[PDB]
């Protein structure tokens, strides 16, 4: 029963379990892209403002 | 020139925040360290995870 | 000189009309971060953008 009990759980955990390391990576990955994009709209911020050179 | 919208950063902005829940999400779950937290993950995986907790009590 | 039609004026705004909308093209996928997200650009690389995430998946 404590063999079975332990490969049970092993196999659930697994199933249900995450592997952090792919978390982290996959964090990191969009950390990255929401400042790039942040950066991105406040640059796109200042884009129309140009025309008002010919007011 | 057409000054009344932006539309480009409409766009910035839907692409940003559509990632936007996307990270919460991913932040969530490792917090939790659970890649299934809610149901939509996966309900089969939810059940069978539920079935062999009980059978692990 | 003739003054009912500045043909430079024509010009400039032609151009200028042009240049924003390539710079709106590449804000666009600045925006999405990708190369390519609106078809016509590249229908090939798409379609295999496309086999390559079901593969992947």
């Amino acid at each position: 029963l404590m063999n079975a009990y332990e490969n049970t759980q092993a196999s659930e955990s697994r199933i249900r379990d995450a592997d952090m390391a792919e978390e982290t990576v996959a964090f990191t990955k969009n950390q990255i892209l929401v400042q790039s994009g942040t950066a991105m709209l406040a640059q796109a911020n200042v884009r129309p403002q140009g025309v008002l050179s010919l007011l | 020139m057409i000054i009344n919208h932006n539309l480009a950063a409409i766009n910035s902005h839907r692409v940003l925040k559509f990632q936007n829940e996307e990270v919460s999400k991913n932040m969530e779950k490792l917090s939790s360290g659970m890649r299934i937290n809610r149901a939509g993950d996966d309900a089969s995986g939810l059940a069978v995870s539920e079935k062999m907790r009980t059978q692990v009590n």
